[PDB]
This record gives structure tokens, C-alpha cells and sequence, in this order.
């Protein structure tokens, strides 16, 4: 009971700008996808 | 190793033993043919059967719009850059991922593996 009554002050959502990141890390992830990808390529070359 | 037949009845021909001559040779039981064979050997069996699939491959596959196409792999008889390459695309291979080849130009029919 206290906490709800106390949450009717505070109040609490979810949403997009909740759910969005930023730049730097949306590169530092692209990044990341592209350097796996491209050790898959290398592992594959090797197999070949 | 092959099946060789009677001319008579066109039966398999089954070996033999002469205890005469020490001599091998080839007797269907539906007539009374004889024959003396040249392999000397009744049976093979080799249980590694690593087959080159070269002589399995047809030079037909090129014509595939579904397979991978290189050109950096240049046919060693005609020299067309061309080449479709593809694994091995058959069942008891081990696990060998080796890459096959054949030349895409016509009548060619080169299949190779580097
Ligand atoms: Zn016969
Ligand atoms: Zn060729």
C-alpha cells in the first residue's frame, strides 16, 4: 500500500525513447557484426 | 571383381576350382560353359572408399542457376575464367568440405579440384 500510493507521485512507463540507443553505440555495434561476419568469411576461406 | 556371363543361358558365371591344372576357372550352374579368367582375383573389398567424385561428377552441372560461380579459378584445359564450384553433395564423404569444380564453358566439361 505504501508503495503504490508513493508510485502515484513518482509514476513509471515504457517506451521508444526508452528502447533507442545512440550513435556512437549503434557504429560500435555495426562494427562489431561486420568483424564477426568477417571472421566467418576467414574460417570458411580456411575450410575451403 | 566385375560379373562375367555365360554366352549360352547369359547366367552369372560362378568360379570354379580345377584340381587338375591348378588353374582358375569361371562355370555357370545352368549349363556346362567353361572359361578361364584374367583378374586371378575372386574378391575385393577395400573399406576406406575414399572415391574421387571426378569420375562421379557430370559435366552437366553447369547449366545450375542455383550453384556458386567464380572467376578468380581459370580452367586449366580451355582457360575460361568461368567456374562453378560446389562441395562434395554426397552422402558417406567423411566430413571433407574440399571444394569441386567444372568449367562452365560448353563442351568443356573439365572438373578439377584444386
Ligand atoms: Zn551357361
Ligand atoms: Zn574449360
Amino acid at each position: 500500500t505504501v508503495i503504490n500510493n508513493w508510485l502515484l507521485i513518482e509514476g513509471h512507463t515504457i517506451g521508444i525513447g526508452d528502447s533507442i540507443a545512440d550513435s556512437k553505440t549503434y557504429q560500435d555495434i555495426q562494427n562489431t557484426i561486420k568483424k564477426a561476419k568477417q571472421d566467418v568469411i576467414e574460417v570458411i576461406e580456411k575450410a575451403h | 571383381v566385375g560379373i562375367r556371363f555365360c554366352q549360352e543361358c547369359n547366367n552369372m558365371l560362378y568360379p570354379k576350382e580345377d584340381k587338375e591344372n591348378r588353374i582358375l576357372l569361371y562355370a555357370c550352374r545352368n549349363c556346362d560353359y567353361q572359361q578361364e579368367a584374367d583378374n586371378s582375383c575372386i574378391y575385393v573389398n577395400k573399406i576406406t572408399h575414399e572415391v574421387d567424385e571426378l569420375t562421379q561428377i557430370i559435366a552437366d552441372v553447369s547449366q545450375d542457376p542455383t550453384l556458386p560461380r567464380t572467376e578468380d579459378h581459370p580452367c586449366q584445359k580451355c582457360g575460361h575464367k568461368e567456374a562453378v564450384f560446389f562441395q562434395s553433395h554426397s552422402a558417406r564423404a567423411e566430413d571433407a568440405m574440399r571444394l569441386y569444380y567444372v568449367c562452365t564453358a560448353p563442351h568443356c566439361g573439365h572438373r578439377w579440384t584444386e
